[PDB]
């Protein structure tokens, strides 16, 4: 519980700005948070939800995250659940938070089309990046406002 | 003679007493004992005393023994002794045969443990095989299955076909796991911490770390496949797999907020879910 | 008279009786000689079973005769 | 009663175990002596997969048995 206060403290004194995350009522393992659509993506302009629950032995095991917002990508599934290597078995009790919401954003930025979770939105974004995108941008209007 | 034709200077023997020389006497009851059984130890020439049944009427026997003690060489004279009580102990008492030496012996008892007085082992009566106590107050076909699951070997097997099934080896290391599904093809040996494929089993780099040449992407998370890998036959629908080989209730370790927990797929079956079904179509090529 | 008693283990032993001896005494001999008591003991004379109160002539045993020994086993 | 848990590695452990023991008593039992976590292990008998609400006597694993211990993996 200390190290969960320690980093919404440093989340809350250097807004990371792109994204938000904090407790969702009184439980402090429960977390919400919102990542905004990267610039020239195809989620521009979306504003989408994610789910965080910490362990009870946080930092020394991950964070389970989720987007509860339906997205078009290639390591991101139906469910919301995220291919990341720091939320599973890369993960070191140095990592925080805002440095995994950093990551998403980043991955959201730049999928790794080698390591899906979604075959099929895989295949498309290797095979016609257009196509990928319109799909992309199509889902965010959907389902992203 | 009856059967060979002299008239010369013992044969008194029930229903009859015909006349028989020495030379074919011994050979008609050696043969009889030597490839005959008991029943047809009888007179060659009348065919009579009736051997199925009378008991007093096997008196005819002791007045036999005397004559084959010496006629007959005491090989098949043995055998006469041996086919005659061995035919008696084999009528319907509790008697036994040893089930580890040529020893018998009348058992009578309310027990299914059995120990031999001649070699000293074990044996259960009913399944006349070795006594361990797995066996006390167990039937005859649980102890069996006991003994033949517990065999190593057919544990060796047993496992090292699951292994064939289930199993999912560390390419690096060589260490071997068993297999929970759920997860991605991106795996990470907890032994040696390598990552990996698990279709091809070449391995995954992290970003800025890819060594292979001509390597397009070495900025991303990634990892090299073959045309043959899961991967790229995961992206066919099950139309194209299946032509192919031609020419959801599956159990998924799920994460939940405090750990770990198994559960079936839960997945809409077009038995097997699209993405399952298509592993199965998969594996068949290899 | 004598005569022989074989076991299934094939040991062979002599008795000497008279043809007035009755079964029970010849099983006492067998326990004088061999230490197995008269009541694990069965004895068969031409397949036939030696019963205690008859003699040896009551079943036509001869000199030189072979009785076959059979033991009875006995739990508690 | 006592029975044997082998690994690939080769090393066997002997537990302390009733008949009654479920699946899930038997892994406790291995973490407290392995350190190995309930949820990464896999135990096997006869090439039959124990299952966790299951006893050691449904299986029929008697004295001297000995189970397999296979560690489980999820991809990530
Ligand atoms: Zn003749
Ligand atoms: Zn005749
Ligand atoms: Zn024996
Ligand atoms: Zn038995
Ligand atoms: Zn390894
Ligand atoms: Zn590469
Ligand atoms: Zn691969
Ligand atoms: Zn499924």
């Amino acid at each position: 519980l200390k190290r969960i206060h320690k980093e919404l403290n440093d989340l809350a004194r250097d807004p990371p700005a792109q994204c938000r995350a904090g407790p969702v009522g009184d439980d402090m393992f429960h977390w919400q948070a919102t990542i905004m659509g990267p610039n020239d993506s195809p989620y521009q302009g979306g504003v989408f939800f994610l789910t965080i629950h910490f362990p009870t032995d946080y930092p020394f095991k991950p964070p389970k995250v989720a987007f509860t917002t339906r997205i078009y990508h290639p390591n991101i599934n139906s469910n919301g659940s995220i291919k990341l290597d720091i939320l599973r078995s890369q993960w070191s009790p140095a990592l925080t938070i805002s440095k995994v919401l950093l990551s998403i954003c980043s991955l959201l930025c730049d999928p790794n089309p080698d390591d899906p979770l979604v075959p099929e939105i895989a295949r498309i974004y290797k095979t016609d990046r257009e196509k990928y995108n319109r799909i992309a941008r199509e889902w965010t209007q959907k389902y992203a406002m | 003679c009856a059967v060979c034709g002299w008239a010369l200077p013992m044969q008194a023997l029930t229903s009859c007493e015909c006349t028989i020389c020495p030379d074919c006497f011994r050979q008609h009851f050696t043969i009889a004992l030597k490839e005959k059984h008991i029943t047809d130890m009888v007179c060659p020439a009348c065919g009579r005393p009736d051997l199925t049944d009378d008991t007093q009427l096997l008196s005819y026997f002791s007045t036999l023994d005397i004559q084959l003690r010496e006629s007959l060489e005491p090989d098949a004279y043995a055998l006469f002794h041996k086919k005659l009580t061995e035919g008696v102990l084999m009528r319907d008492p509790k008697f036994l045969w040893c089930a580890q030496c040529s020893f018998g012996f009348i058992y009578e008892r309310e027990q299914l443990e059995a120990t031999c007085p001649q070699c000293h082992q074990t044996f259960c009566v009913r399944c006349k095989r070795q006594w361990e106590e797995q066996h006390r107050g167990r039937s005859c076909e649980d102890f069996q299955n006991w003994k033949r699951m517990n065999d190593p070997e057919y544990q060796a097997q047993g496992l090292a076909m699951y292994l064939q099934e289930n199993g999912i080896d560390c390419p690096k290391c060589k260490f071997s796991y068993a297999l929970a599904r759920g997860g991605c093809m991106h795996f990470h040996c907890t032994q040696c911490r390598h990552q990996f494929c698990s279709g091809c089993y070449n391995a995954f780099y992290a970003k800025n770390k890819c060594p292979e040449p001509n390597c397009r992407v070495k900025k991303s998370l990634h990892g090299h496949h073959p045309r043959d890998c899961l991967f790229y036959l995961r992206d066919w629908t099950a139309l194209r797999l299946q032509k192919l080989l031609q020419d959801c209730r599956v159990i998924e370790q799920k994460e939940v907020p405090n750990g770990l927990r198994d559960e079936a797929c839960g997945k809409e079956t077009p038995g097997l879910c699209q993405a399952h079904y298509k592993e199965y179509l998969v594996s068949l090529i290899n | 008279m004598q005569i022989f008693v074989k076991t299934l283990t094939g040991k062979t032993i002599t008795l000497e009786v008279e043809p007035s001896d009755t079964i029970e005494n010849v099983k006492a001999k067998i326990q004088d000689k061999e230490g197995i008591p008269p009541d694990q003991q069965r004895l068969i004379f031409a397949g036939k079973q030696l019963e205690d109160g008859r003699t040896l002539s009551d079943y036509n045993i001869q000199k030189e005769s072979t009785l076959h020994l059979v033991l009875r086993l006995r739990g508690g």
